[PDB]
């Protein structure tokens, strides 16, 4: 007769716990760039978790940092999908 | 009627819902935070992307920690009865479990608590999405060649 | 040419961050009970994230604690799916 | 050949992979932890469930923090070349980011690090699943009536 108060929440983090999150001054953040591209291409075709999975792959494979500072050079990023959802989510019907 | 399954959220309400975008680019000097160049690109991209998904987008720029909490509180107090879901996008500096207002930090938990199933009844049983573009620490991923 | 070292990890938590995790002395934990039931019923039919989503709904709706101690009585639980996966996962092929 | 898409993991390797199940029920007195009654039910359920998915299940009972780290280290050093994935199930007491051995805590990060893409090359690009049945704190969800 009740549901958890924390149920039905989805947290789409740009990066893994404890990690840096990369942003390009001209193109925007790696994550948001990728999220919008995948939503534009798949929102009317795929369930949300699968769209977010494509976002994870796009960020993980197509981006790598470039810095004059060796400390921040050639780094990678993996987004982090945190789901407390109880049903599949489709933006269309 | 025929067999009815409830494997997917009801997304055919009159409205898809709100998409609140908080874009913090300029921070107060005492905070010791730099300007987030290129963040406006993200904000615009998100506005257009969610506009095409039929979300009522509301963009907010450079909000202090107080304004963030007040905004979220006010939004959670709206009547979301005719809305299918809720979306909040946060663009700012951050650390694990924290998002930065222009003048200080805000615990993500404080923001999301306003929307708990027992605190925002018009969203109970509906998907509440929080998209967070911000650091969750300082670790750097060196990656591995494939 | 590289991928994040944190990529391709999936953490299926029994409960949300900061929360208690419930277990029944006779039937086992709410989460594991539900996870095995959903895997048995859907592993040859659904993508892993969708199976885990069913697990979230089963735990969230079918379980509620009973305790002589009011502090621990009538509590609920929502599992927490944390995905850093870059592709859909099907146990079958 | 025809159009090739890589939207799903390759799960047709000769073996599905290992399913390591760590079932901690009895803890040392000084730890101040109680016996996890009913945990054997979970362990058996998991063994059967993953056995039917064709995973090479290995059950381990009441491991100290040292044995957990040693087990994970040894497993990550195996040749997983012919395995499609890796599964580890942890059943024990816990707190946020921590899993308890019978004599003390183990940071989940220490366990998962052995399998990072750069530290376990035979699992690079393959799904690494960690299923955790343990508390992540003491908060209790009061729920809301629907
Ligand atoms: C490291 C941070 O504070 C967040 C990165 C950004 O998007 O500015
Ligand atoms: C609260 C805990 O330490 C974990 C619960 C359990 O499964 O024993």
């Amino acid at each position: 007769h009740k549901i958890p108060v924390e149920a039905d929440f989805l947290y789409a983090y740009s990066t893994a716990p404890g990690y840096y999150s990369w942003r390009n001054s001209k193109d925007g953040s790696w994550f948001i760039q990728s999220l919008c591209a995948m939503l534009k291409q798949y929102a009317d075709k795929l369930e949300f978790m699968h769209i977010l999975t494509r976002v994870n792959r796009k960020v993980a494979t197509e981006f790598e940092s470039f810095s004059f500072d060796a400390t921040f050079h050639a780094k990678k990023q993996i987004p982090c999908i945190v789901s407390m959802l109880t049903k599949e989510l489709y933006f269309y019907h | 009627s025929g067999i009815s399954l409830d494997n997917s959220y009801k997304m055919d309400y009159p409205e898809m819902g709100l998409c609140i975008i908080i874009n913090n680019k300029n921070f107060h000097k005492s905070t010791g935070m730099t300007s987030r160049s290129g963040t406006d690109v993200d904000a615009a991209n998100l506005r257009e992307t969610f506009r095409n998904l039929k979300y009522e987008v509301r963009n907010k720029n450079d909000l202090t920690r107080e304004e963030i909490v007040e905004l979220m509180r006010d939004v959670s107090k709206e009547d979301h009865s005719k809305r299918s879901s809720f979306v909040c996008v946060l663009l700012s500096h951050g650390e694990e479990g924290i998002i930065f207002g222009t003048n200080g930090p805000v615990d993500l938990k404080k923001i999301t608590n306003f929307f708990r199933g027992d605190r925002c009844r018009s969203l109970t049983g509906k998907p509440k999405l929080f998209i967070i573009q911000a650091c969750r620490g300082t670790e750097l991923d060196c990656g591995i060649e494939t």
